[PDB]
């Protein structure tokens, strides 16, 4: 991916998580457990969606054209019909091999890019609470038990309540 | 001791390979095909008007090959059109068949009005044994065999008016004897001449006399031709032997009728495209099916399969 | 206290709706049309060289119907051809009309040439009521109507060299008369025969007796034919009735010449590319107007409008 | 946007920025301002008339060509003449409705892409100075006047001349 | 004092121009090309099997002109056919020359065998000055010209059936002589009729009288005509005077040959891709060489270069 | 680039990293050198192989078509025979030119990624004890000799080793 998560800083992919594309695990006193993120799955979906949308159930309607097998030798006539739909039959090949092509290097990086942005998103919330650790993962500083990581989850998590602690913990 | 907190992704144990720009191999969690690669094996009944010809060609239910007759005046969106289907009348040709066959599919009609023409002096509605009918020798049912009548053959000069507000399609021939022995027992002269004209158009034709091979016991050979007669223009025929005349005119009209070569069956389903392996769905934007379709279809292309991702890159463990 | 420092971007309080490949509707703060929808509605006269055929079909202004006398040895960039246009001389047909009023509007030039061939023994200059130039009975201008003199068509074999660099383009015809009493009066004889023919070619035309439809008050008929001599090679031009003489030869070019049918005037004004509504700017890469152009046109495309974004997404208050 | 920051991390443009793209606004204690940056806006222009450039007045000449409207039936040759241009409008159609697509995702990428440079550049100006709020606002955590903000925006802020302030402001 | 630890990337002093999407003109470290822009001026023997026409086209190797014996049953991959070649036998056309030419090319093989057709009654093997063959007056190696035997020319009336599990192809003609003296010097009657068909097919042809400009003293010319006879059917030769009869049979395959007009010379070398310039490699995905192409072959586009960004952007210093 | 590393942050390349596409330079108390990245150099060029294994060598086998130029005026199948023509090398020229277009778009910017990862993955290794200074270059607040810059581009340092050390280098 050209952000570098996915397959990238973070190592693997969760198999367990199974309501969501994105989330959280975390480790604190009173447990273990993981949380999945609903915005920035909804963020990928709904573009991988908005694809789909224009190149699913948009066919043409074509009726009398032009015939295309031909049981006898006719010559010039029959080279020309022959070579008209051979040369458009290449060209729709090589849109819809360009156009696959494309739209997965896309989506794998749409998909990669919605991966950075929460974790962006996180690490601006812990302002000097907590560390990267270079894995996708926070080293914080203070105590966090299940409110304090559920209130990082919910984007409510109030920095300045737990920096005082934090910076004792961190700059030892 | 504080916490960890983790950020990450899913992954599923059963990935799918598909293409980018960088990998020809590269695994996501889902993907969908962009190419329909089957069909159903029939030919849906809806909602496309089919018209099965059966044994007859759409050439045949136009002159009225007696197997043919059941289509008189009938209509379509898509003639289906059989690869067992054979003539079983006069043995004939069609210069430029395939633009007669080409403007009647597209017109989707065979709608048929009498005309009295007046063949004055000639003997009308000749048979053969080659063409037969309810166990009777018999003839093209559009069609009207002239000879002569009391060893003459008068010239004929007739018109035909087009007081309507359509175009007409008239269906008209020249018989080329086996014979000149052939020629003098039909028409009771040594050669005929063909003129059809309108304001806008002039068809000239030569009978050429000379045995063809036989088929069904007839060496001579009719050709076929055609004229289309605008609203407000007239019809003449001018011979002097040899004419197989028209009965009337066809209706001519345009739309998405067209015609189709399969031996595919037909069913009582509802397919937007049809192709002559049978009617595929249309959801995806592709199909390896058939260059040949009918109606709202996914493009033709050589590809038997394209996988479009609609998950992330596949990280498992 | 401090001070704070906020990164931000600009906005508008009138986007545009735009399209990507993940969004149909999604707001940027400007866009630019991509599709050329309108054209001015009038034919810019520069900077292409138009001809304005008015009444005058091309092919009526190469054989020289009397109402097109205005347009000999006239060249084009482009030729408009009106939907009014009507014929007014003999009734003509041309086989293949098609291609002669390709190949002419593609060579872009009337030019032509007198050329004295020895029509020994035959009365020329033929005309006809049907063909009134100046209130007299006459013919088209470029074609030479020959008939018996002194009930004698003596055998025409006439031959005209090609010594020039260039080749020539001969313009000929054969009269089918309605009726054979109109083949003895005309020609003296009860059939022709037509041969013109080169080193590189032969053309050889019988004419046709039969009534047609009258045409001011003609049931008889010419038919065009074409034939071009190379540089060195020489037309033989051999006959024996019925022959529609050409008077000379066009000169064929090549180059960017064409035709159009348009109903759409003329105007002083200037313009690359021009369509049958009338020139249209091409400074968009599309268009819409019209699948006929001439000039450096945007491809047409059935999209009305494309909006291509010329801005960072919308995001207002 | 890929990026996450035109309508992510900055939650919305500036109507009152009028003489720019990007730029900054600004709070200290001699009042609050605005003012574009010229370097971003410029490079976001720049590739925006790069596209323009090779879309704008580019047409290609063409003249005499085949016939497109038909007064008579002919059938064979007038079948083939049809669906040639038929064939030719719709791939051309799909080229134009392809690469408007494109461009306008790559547009709306390389906008969000400039903002979002600019903010880093800003970031690592700053050094240990100030601090990532997380909504495209940085607190800088030592007296800031007017020309001190300017030397932010010219690039010529230097972070030593405030670190031993804005370290013992950050650090209590 | 610590450490200082810099990230960075390479740069090269030769850096190459390359395009984007938001730039025409962008340095790059590296790039490769993609449109092949030369050839190396010869056609390379392997692996498509050559056949060099050398002074004779496709045609004249078909008809038998004497300069082309050497060319009797063989077969090819690809015929290259000089710009020098010309004809050196009896003067002839061939309606719809190019189609004859290309199922010809295209079927690869002028393998001939004989047939003893029972032309009772008429002379044969008749020849001309015009068509030398060993210092005598000969005629095309694959046509017989039948003339008449005791000044009688008895109506021929011949059958050859198809028993083969192969398709026929029949070459025959017509002669038209230039004077009425000629048609019964040749053929003791005034008018020929001449009458080839099959169970499929029909083909009437009259000889058409009169002067042609001589080429290698000839005013006479020929007509070429083709016939195909499916397995099962049967060829039907009616005929009373001016028929070109046919010694044979070609066989008629398909499959990927055809035929490439060139100067360029052949070469002892292997190459997939041959244009008429000769030669080209086929690494490359677009070619600007020539827009005429035969094996795996670049595709032609109208660029002369196109540079694929192989490195990332050179910042030198 | 889109990133803002290559022509971005990074002032130039170096001409004299011959045996690399990124890599790393230090000055340390032993002297300064040069070493390149051997993973993110094979990242890029692996993705810029892969463009080249679908567009070199993959070229179609065509046999017999129409014919493509004319000694004689014939008219209206001739006219329909070179706009057939025509019309396909007009539709495969823009191919060809969107392609490269496109591809060389994407070969910039999946380099200029690279970069970045590299730089983020080495700041992240770093944690405390070093600080970015804006130009790819991180200011290490520790005594670092060659085995210690040498663990850094392994991606073996132990930040823990040195971080009591780097934080009161940092934070007087
Ligand atoms: C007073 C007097 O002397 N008057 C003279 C007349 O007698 C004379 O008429 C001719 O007389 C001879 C007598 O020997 C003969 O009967 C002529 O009739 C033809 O005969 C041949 C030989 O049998 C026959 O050929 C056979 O045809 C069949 C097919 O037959 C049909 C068919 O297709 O079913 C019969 C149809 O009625 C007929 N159609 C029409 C509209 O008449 C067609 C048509 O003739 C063919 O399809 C055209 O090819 O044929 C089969 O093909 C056998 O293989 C074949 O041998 C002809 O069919 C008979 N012709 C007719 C019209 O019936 C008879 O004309 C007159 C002229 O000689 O002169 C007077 O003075
Ligand atoms: C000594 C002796 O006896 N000699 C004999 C000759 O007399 C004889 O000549 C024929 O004589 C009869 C006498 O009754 C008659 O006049 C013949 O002339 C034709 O007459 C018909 C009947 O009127 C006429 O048909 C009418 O034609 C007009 C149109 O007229 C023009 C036109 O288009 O304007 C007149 C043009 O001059 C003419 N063009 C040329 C080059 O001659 C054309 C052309 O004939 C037609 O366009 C061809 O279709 O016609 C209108 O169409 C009316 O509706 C129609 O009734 C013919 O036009 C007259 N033909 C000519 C050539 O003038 C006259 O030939 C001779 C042969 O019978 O035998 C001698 O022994
Ligand atoms: C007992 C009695 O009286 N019987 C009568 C016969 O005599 C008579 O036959 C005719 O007799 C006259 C006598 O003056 C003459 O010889 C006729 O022969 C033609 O003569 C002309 C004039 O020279 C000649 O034209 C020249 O032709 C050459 C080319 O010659 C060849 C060639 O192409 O090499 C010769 C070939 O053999 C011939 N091919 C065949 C298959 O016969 C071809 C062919 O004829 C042409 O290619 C067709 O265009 O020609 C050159 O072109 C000169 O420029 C040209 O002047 C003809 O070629 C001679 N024709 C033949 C067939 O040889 C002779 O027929 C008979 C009929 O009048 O009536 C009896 O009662
Ligand atoms: C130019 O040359 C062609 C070719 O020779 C001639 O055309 C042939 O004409 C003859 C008649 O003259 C045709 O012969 C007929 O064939 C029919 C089909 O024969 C096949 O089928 C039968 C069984 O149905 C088999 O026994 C036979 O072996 C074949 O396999 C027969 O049905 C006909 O028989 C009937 O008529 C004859 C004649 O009166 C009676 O004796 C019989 O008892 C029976 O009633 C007949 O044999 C032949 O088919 C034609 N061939 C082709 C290819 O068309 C042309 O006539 C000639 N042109 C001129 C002007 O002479
Ligand atoms: C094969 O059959 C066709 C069709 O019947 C014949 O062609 C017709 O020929 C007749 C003449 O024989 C033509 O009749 C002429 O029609 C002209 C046009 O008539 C219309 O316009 C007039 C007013 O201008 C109306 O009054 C009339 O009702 C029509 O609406 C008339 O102008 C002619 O009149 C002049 O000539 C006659 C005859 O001499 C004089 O009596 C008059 O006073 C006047 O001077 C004339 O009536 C008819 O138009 C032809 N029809 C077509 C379709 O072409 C062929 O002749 C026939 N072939 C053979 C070989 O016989
Ligand atoms: C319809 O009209 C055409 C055109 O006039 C006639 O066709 C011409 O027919 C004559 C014969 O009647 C042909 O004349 C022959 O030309 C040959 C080529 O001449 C060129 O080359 C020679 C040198 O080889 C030069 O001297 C000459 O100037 C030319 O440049 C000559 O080789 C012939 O000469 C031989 O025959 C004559 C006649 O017997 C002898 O006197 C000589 O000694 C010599 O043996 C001859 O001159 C002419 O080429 C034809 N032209 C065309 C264009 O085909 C048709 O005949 C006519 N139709 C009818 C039915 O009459
Ligand atoms: C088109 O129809 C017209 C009229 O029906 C045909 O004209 C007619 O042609 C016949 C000949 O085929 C003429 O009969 C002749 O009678 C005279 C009597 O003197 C005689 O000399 C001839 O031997 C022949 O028997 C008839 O008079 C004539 N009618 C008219 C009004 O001219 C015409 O032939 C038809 N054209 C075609 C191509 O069929
Ligand atoms: C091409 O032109 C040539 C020459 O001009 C034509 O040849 C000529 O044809 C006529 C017949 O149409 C011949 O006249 C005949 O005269 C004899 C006298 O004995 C007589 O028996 C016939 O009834 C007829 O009147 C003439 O002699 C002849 N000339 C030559 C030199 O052969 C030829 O017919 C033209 N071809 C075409 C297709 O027009
Ligand atoms: C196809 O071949 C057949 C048979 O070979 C041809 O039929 C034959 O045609 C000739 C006329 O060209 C007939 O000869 C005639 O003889 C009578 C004797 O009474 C006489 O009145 C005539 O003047 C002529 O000499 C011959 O009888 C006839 N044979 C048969 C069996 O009908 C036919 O002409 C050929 N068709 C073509 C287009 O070549
Ligand atoms: C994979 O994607 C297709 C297309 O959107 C969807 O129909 C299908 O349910 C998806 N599979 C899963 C397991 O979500
Ligand atoms: C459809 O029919 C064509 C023509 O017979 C055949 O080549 C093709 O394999 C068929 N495809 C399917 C999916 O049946
Ligand atoms: C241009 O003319 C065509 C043909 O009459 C018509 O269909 C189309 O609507 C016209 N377009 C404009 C913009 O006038
Ligand atoms: C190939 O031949 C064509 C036709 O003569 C010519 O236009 C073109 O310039 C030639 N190209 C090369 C590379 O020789």
């Amino acid at each position: 991916g050209i952000f570098g998560a996915i397959a990238g800083f973070i190592e693997n992919g969760w198999e367990g998580m199974v309501d969501g594309w994105y989330g959280f695990r975390h480790q604190n006193s009173e447990g273990r457990g993981q949380a999945a993120d609903l915005k920035s799955t909804q963020a990928a979906i709904d573009q991988i969606n908005g694809k789909l949308n224009r190149l699913i159930g948009k066919t043409n309607e074509k009726f009398h054209q032009i015939e295309k097998e031909f049981s006898e030798v006719e010559g010039r006539i029959q080279d020309l019909e022959k070579y008209v739909e051979d040369t458009k039959i290449d060209l729709w090949s090589y849109n819809a091999e360009l156009l696959v092509a494309l739209e997965n290097q896309h989506t794998i990086d749409l998909t990669d890019s919605e991966m950075n942005k929460l974790f962006e998103k996180t690490k601006k919330q812990l302002r000097e609470n907590a560390e990267d650790m270079g894995n996708g993962c926070f080293k914080i500083y203070h105590k966090c038990d299940n409110a304090c990581i559920g209130s990082i989850r919910n984007g409510t998590y109030d920095h300045n309540v737990y920096r005082d602690e934090a910076l004792n913990n961190r700059f030892q | 001791p504080g916490a960890t907190l983790c950020l990450g992704h899913h992954a599923v144990p059963n990935g799918t390979i598909v293409k980018t720009i960088t990998n020809d191999r590269i695994e996501v969690t889902n993907a969908t095909e962009l190419v329909q690669n089957s069909s159903i094996g029939e030919i849906c009944d809806s909602p496309h008007q089919i018209l099965d010809g059966e044994n007859c060609t759409l050439i045949d239910a136009l002159l009225g090959d007696p197997q043919c007759d059941g289509f008189q005046n009938k209509k379509w969106d898509l003639f289906v059109e059989r690869n067992k289907a054979y003539s079983n009348c006069y043995p004939y040709d069609v210069p430029d068949y395939a633009s007669l066959r080409s403007l009647v599919a597209s017109s989707g009609t065979l709608e048929f009005n009498n005309e009295s023409f007046n063949w004055a002096g000639v003997t009308q509605n000749g048979t053969s044994s080659s063409c037969i009918r309810g166990s009777k020798s018999s003839f093209f049912s559009r069609l009207n065999w002239l000879t002569h009548l009391n060893s003459k053959y008068p010239a004929l000069n007739v018109t035909m008016p087009n007081n309507e507000q359509f175009d007409k399609l008239y269906i008209w021939g020249v018989h080329h004897p086996g014979t000149d022995k052939d020629q003098i027992s039909l028409y009771a002269q040594s050669s005929g001449r063909i003129t059809v004209s309108t304001k806008r158009s002039q068809q000239a034709v030569i009978p050429n006399i000379g045995s063809r091979p036989r088929i069904r016991d007839i060496p001579s050979r009719i050709s076929i031709y055609w004229t289309i007669v605008k609203p407000g223009d007239i019809l003449l025929i001018n011979s002097t032997g040899n004419l197989i005349a028209p009965r009337g005119y066809f209706k001519i009209r345009s739309g998405k009728s067209s015609i189709m070569r399969s031996d595919a069956p037909i069913g009582k389903c509802k397919s937007e495209c049809i192709t002559p392996n049978g009617s595929i769905p249309n959801d995806k934007p592709f199909q390896n099916v058939n260059r040949i379709t009918y109606g709202a279809c996914p493009r033709y292309v050589k590809q038997s399969t394209l996988k479009l991702a609609t998950g992330m890159r596949n990280v498992p463990e």
